[PDB]
């Protein structure tokens, strides 16, 4: 009956919460704690691109790790070449609620989506010399929150729905359905190797992906209020979620356990973006409160502050080569930090 | 309908899980491994960063 | 005279005490909204900029004033001197009537302005004024501005009496077109500011009462500082082109003390438009 | 993608004569455009050249008050209105497409060109070998030099390398002496220094026997060099 | 200093700014609304009016244009989302206005209503964002309370003790016991506003039929007041 399968699902947690708690036998920071701090780390804005109409949602670097798309509520996407700040393309959206973003990691298409529920690629290199609709990817029943390109042919979306897909692009069906999630899913992020990935929900969880087979592996539950960013660590082996609760986490998939929190009691605003450094010995974090923060990810010390956006920031970007790190925010303007 | 929980949540209990000290340690050998190519972590001189 | 020996001196000494800081504050105010799209922040930092000049150069009239009327920098010197006062003069009341009327297009007309790129049009406003300005005080910059008098003053750029009802003239177009044309379009425009919110049912009792304050009572500033020199310079134009020396020598301390009392308005602008604003502050 | 330009005929010596250049396919609106000419059994030789937005317009010094260069974006075509034609104009004019933006590649489509006929401190680019015999199936290595270095502080080298086979107009081949360009095949390559350069064709086909242009991009004006035939 | 090609790579950059700003004249002229309610709402009803007299199967939101005295209004409702909002009403923080459309003659779902509102109200992204109250179906209303079968004192008791204010305008000619309730149903909205706005935003009430043809006209005399109130706010007159 009903109360035998809760009965059972309630067992079953509780062997789960047993099985962490065992595995935990010292937590990072008192392994760290004989580390030398990263110290005072001074980022300054070497350049400031202008353009945007309206309030700045998603960027996303290039492979290259110089070309850059940015995409606003005026519904624009912009792709700009870093080193010089001049305006490469500027592709003009159907629907203006845009809010997620994407760059091929080949270089040849980019990808957007928002409250119009369908993930659209454009074609960045064609015979002529515009930028073309592709495909337009529909089949989401909420808005779609993130887009992520594996290849040239395959991209994973995140919804309203508490689902996600992963497509095909030349037929445009979704070839797996990722079910699990009890509200909207907000952000996602690519293993390196593109056979796993994490997409964190509104349902305060977390849930590790697998591509090929279509199944929810893990479920990481440490969260108070909703996950609005997430980001792999660059060996594969950790993420980090940004919620509203004020708080950054970093989670392992080996241990299924969550190792550290990044909090502080000044911080009262939510974390809207997270990204790692190169290293990853950096976890830089956006706020609401119109500035960024960088802490250090192995000792759970804020060791710099990037403050020079006029509101709150939306995205984060560091670059591949790890030389730069982008920011763009509700005042229409990225920064390039260094 | 919970049937479909039950058996997820048996999917996810059945796995190998290492010791968190194991993982913080490969965290920790990863950052320190890496630390020399990470321009942000310890500043590139001025003449090599493309943002000079 | 006799009186310059001391008031005008003060009221001068004040001013370079307290405007030129003042005035510096209500620049970087207005330059920093300049920024951010407004179209009023040009008016405003303009305007900061004109009180600045005419600020600096206050004291030289503040040591012609206070050396009983004798001009000793050179006959080449008084020229420039004068014509920064006396065009700044006019320029800070063409300003205020376009910051005025900028306000009362904003709020009467808010669907339909500014819209179109709003720094450009407002620049070419500025320059368009500070053309104007300039082109009107040239005639008197061509000048035999410096006077030798027998009773052991030598003004420059000033004559006791006025020469030839031309000046007189001169000096009533002065009047009637950089006092009162920007004064009454200002109070015009405010008056429209203030009728054209009686009617929104958002603006409550309090907050519609400090827009009053505001719109009957900064044209009202604008015009107790500006109004008795150009009124004296009215009254003395007409006499001289229905006296003898009588007259003059009856309003000449009200001539010159009206002089610092319209130049009082370098203090006032920079309050009124930036302390009183709660954004600036 | 296509131009087909047309205009081009017998001309007296001192008349005048407009050469139009109809765009079709492509965003004409967005790329600039170059004439390019050849004399009947010369090299290329770049004539003028109009930007996107029509805000640039450079000439060569040999037609430079003569020529003017002009599009009609609207109508989707480009103008060269000639004046007194002397008899060193006898060429065949070429419509070339060109597109700058970071990552992109200029001189990628010509069109077929309009032949002409008249009655009776800038770089030098050389290709010594001015000939060169082989056989399908073997490895050929053609060279070129620059008088001035092609290198700039941005880190690329102005080199393009064009074919032209024996009929048709030139198709480029490698733009900033190592990006092949969109269509051709991976057998061609390319390299250099600074001011020497090669082009190697790693397994040659029946299909690549032609002349070889180079041209350099560093600076107006483009010039280009006699270049090598393959037989 | 730079190259022929940087030297064209950044007059293409310049060409997209000047479009770029051809892209912003427009989008700063026009006004910005969206448009909320429930299933019985007939806002698909004002929606359909408002396309028809001025001027795809799981999308998510449907864009309507309309003009009045030559001042361009976009209006946007959600079609396919889920019930929770928390996430996508944030990108509508911007917005010159909200349009909130609520059945007058339900009684059953007024409260939940009322539920809606008072979470419109006081969503913190909100904030500096009035809303335009359309108090719909005022026919259905009518025929209800003139009925007498329903009643509306066991739906809401406090409704016994209610009189109608001083500044109550009935125009048409009605029964006082129409104009009784909808001031009722009316000032149980404007009493959620008024409690917790702090005087940064405000409440436009309106009385309203699916077939009036005058709705375009009452948003934009808000949204002309809207705007004269943010003007007074930018120009430091407030």
């Amino acid at each position: 009956e009903l109360d035998q399968l809760r009965q059972e699902a309630e067992q079953l947690k509780n062997q789960i919460r047993d099985a962490r708690k065992a595995c935990a036998d010292a937590t990072l920071s008192q392994i760290t704690n004989n580390i030398d701090p990263v110290g005072r780390i001074q980022m300054r804005t070497r350049r400031t691109l202008r353009g945007h109409l309206a309030k700045i949602y998603a960027m996303h670097w290039g492979t290259d790790s110089r070309l850059l798309v940015s995409a606003s509520q005026d519904g624009k996407l912009i792709i700009w070449d870093s080193y010089t700040t001049n305006k490469v393309h500027a592709i003009p959206l159907r629907s203006s609620w845009v809010m997620t973003c994407a760059y091929a990691p080949s270089g040849n298409y980019v990808a957007c989506g928002g409250l119009d529920n369908i993930c659209s690629i454009y074609n960045l290199k064609t015979r002529e010399g515009n930028v073309r609709v592709s495909r337009e990817l529909a089949g989401h029943t909420g808005y779609l929150s993130c887009c992520r390109f594996l290849d040239d042919n395959q991209i994973v979306t995140s919804s309203g729905d508490t689902t996600c897909a992963l497509w095909d692009i030349e037929t445009g069906q979704q070839t797996t359905t990722f079910t699990g999630h009890t509200g909207d899913v907000m952000s996602l992020s690519l293993a390196p190797d593109t056979r796993l990935f994490v997409s964190g929900a509104c349902d305060a969880s977390a849930k590790l992906w697998d591509v090929r087979e279509g199944m929810c592996r893990q479920t990481f539950t440490g969260h108070e209020s909703d996950i609005n960013a997430i980001c792999f660590f660059p060996n594969g082996n950790a993420f980090a979620t940004g919620s509203d609760d004020a708080t950054c986490r970093l989670f392992d998939l080996r241990a299924d356990q969550e190792l550290m929190t990044y909090s502080h009691d000044n911080i009262i605003c939510g974390i809207t973006s997270v990204s790692f450094s190169k290293s990853g010995r950096l976890l830089l974090a956006g706020y609401d409160d119109f500035n960024c923060n960088v802490w250090d990810a192995l000792k759970a010390d804020r060791a710099g502050v990037l403050a020079g956006h006029d509101n709150r920031v939306s995205c984060l970007g560091v670059t591949d080569d790890g030389m730069a790190v982008a920011t763009g925010s509700w005042d229409s303007f990225l920064k390039i930090w260094n | 309908q919970a049937r479909k929980l039950v058996e997820q949540l048996k999917m996810e209990a059945n796995i190998d899980r290492i010791k968190v000290s194991k993982a913080a340690a490969d965290l920790m050998a990863y950052c320190e491994a890496h630390a020399k190519e990470d321009p942000l972590l310890t500043p590139v001189p001025a003449s090599e960063n493309p943002f000079r | 005279s006799g009186l310059d020996s001391v008031l005008p001196p003060s009221l001068y000494a004040l001013v370079f005490t307290l405007g030129l800081p003042a005035n510096l504050l209500a620049l970087w105010a207005a330059w920093l909204q300049v920024r951010k799209g407004r179209e009023l922040g040009v008016y405003l930092l303009n305007l900061s900029l004109s009180d600045l000049l005419l600020i600096c150069a206050l004291p030289p009239w503040t040591d012609y004033y206070l050396r009983r009327d004798v001009w000793g920098y050179g006959p080449g010197a008084c020229r420039l001197f004068g014509f920064v006062f006396y065009t700044n003069l006019y320029v800070g009341a063409a300003f205020l009537s376009c910051v005025s009327a900028d306000r009362y297009l904003a709020v009467a007309h808010p669907l339909r302005f500014p819209g179109a790129r709003p720094i450009r049009s407002a620049a070419a406003v500025s320059a368009l004024i500070w053309m104007l300005e300039l082109a009107a005080n040239a005639p008197p910059l061509l000048a035999e501005a410096i006077h030798r008098d027998r009773y052991n003053h030598t003004f420059c750029y000033e004559s006791y009496p006025l020469s030839g009802r031309g000046a007189a003239l001169a000096n009533v177009g002065r009047v009637l077109a950089g006092f009162l044309l920007p004064w009454g379009v200002m109070m015009l425009c405010y008056a429209g500011l203030l009728r054209a919110l009686r009617g929104s049912a958002s603006c409550e009792q309090r907050e519609r009462r400090r827009v009053r304050r505001l719109a009957l009572g900064l044209p009202c500033v604008a015009l107790l500082c500006y109004g008795p020199y150009h009124a004296l310079l009215l009254l003395r134009s007409l006499v001289f082109l229905v006296g003898g020396c009588a007259l003059e020598e009856r309003l000449f301390p009200a001539y010159h003390a009206s002089l610092a009392l319209a130049t009082l308005n370098c203090l006032a602008d920079p309050a009124l438009y930036c302390l009183a604003c709660p954004g600036a502050r | 993608v296509q131009l087909v330009e047309s205009g081009g005929g017998l001309v007296q010596p001192g008349g005048s004569r407009k050469l139009s250049c109809s765009a079709s396919g492509f965003a004409f609106s967005s790329f600039g455009m170059h004439w390019v000419r050849q004399a009947p059994e010369k090299g290329l030789e770049w004539v003028a050249y109009i930007s996107s937005g029509s805000g640039t317009i450079y000439y060569a010094d040999t037609v430079k008050g003569r020529f003017t260069i002009s599009r009609d974006d609207p109508k989707n075509t480009l103008f060269l209105q000639m004046t007194s034609l002397r008899s060193e104009d006898t060429a065949m004019y070429y419509c070339v497409r060109s597109i700058y933006y970071y990552g992109s590649s200029p001189f990628d489509f010509w069109g077929q060109g309009t032949t002409l006929t008249v009655s009776s401190s800038d770089i030098v680019m050389t290709q010594a070998t001015s000939s060169v015999p082989v056989t399908p199936g073997e490895s050929v290595s053609i060279s070129c030099r620059s008088s001035k270095s092609l290198l700039h502080s941005n880190g690329n080298t102005y080199l393009y390398w064009f074919l032209q086979r024996p009929g048709q107009s030139p198709q480029l081949l490698i733009y900033r002496m190592s990006n092949l360009a969109s269509g051709v095949p991976d057998r061609f390559s390319g390299s250099g220094s600074g001011t020497a350069f090669t082009l190697t064709i790693s397994r040659l086909e029946a299909e690549d026997v032609g002349v070889y242009y180079c041209m350099q991009h560093l600076e107006y004006p483009l010039t280009f060099g006699a270049g090598t035939k393959l037989e | 200093t730079l190259s022929a090609e940087d030297k064209a790579a950044v007059e293409r950059s310049k060409m997209i700014e000047k479009q770029l700003q051809k892209d912003k004249q427009v989008y700063r002229a026009t006004h910005r609304l969206l448009l909320l309610g429930a299933d019985n709402s007939g806002k698909s009803t004002i929606v359909k009016q408002m396309r028809i007299y001025h001027v795809v199967k799981t999308s998510g939101i449907f864009e309507t244009k309309f003009q009045v005295d030559k001042v361009n209004f976009h209006m946007f409702d959600v079609g396919a989302q889920r019930d929770e909002r928390r996430k996508w009403i944030q990108c509508f923080n911007d917005v010159t206005a909200i349009i909130f459309v609520v059945d007058s003659s339900d009684y059953a779902r007024l409260q939940e209503a009322l539920n809606d509102f008072k979470s419109i109200w006081n969503n913190r992204w909100l904030r500096t964002i009035s809303v335009i109250l359309f108090l719909n179906k005022q026919d259905l209303l009518a025929e209800k309370v003139l009925a007498g079968k329903s009643k509306i004192e066991d739906y809401f008791p406090e409704f016994a003790r209610y009189t109608t204010p001083e500044d109550a305008t009935p125009e048409p000619g009605e029964d006082p016991r129409v104009t009784r309730a909808k001031y009722f149903i009316r000032d149980e909205f404007l009493r959620i506003s008024t409690a917790s706005g702090d005087g940064r935003h405000y409440c436009y009430p309106h009385f309203t039929c699916s077939v009036d043809t005058e709705n375009a006209r009452r948003i934009f005399n808000d949204c002309r007041d809207i705007i004269q109130r943010m003007h007074l706010r930018q120009y430091e007159l407030l």
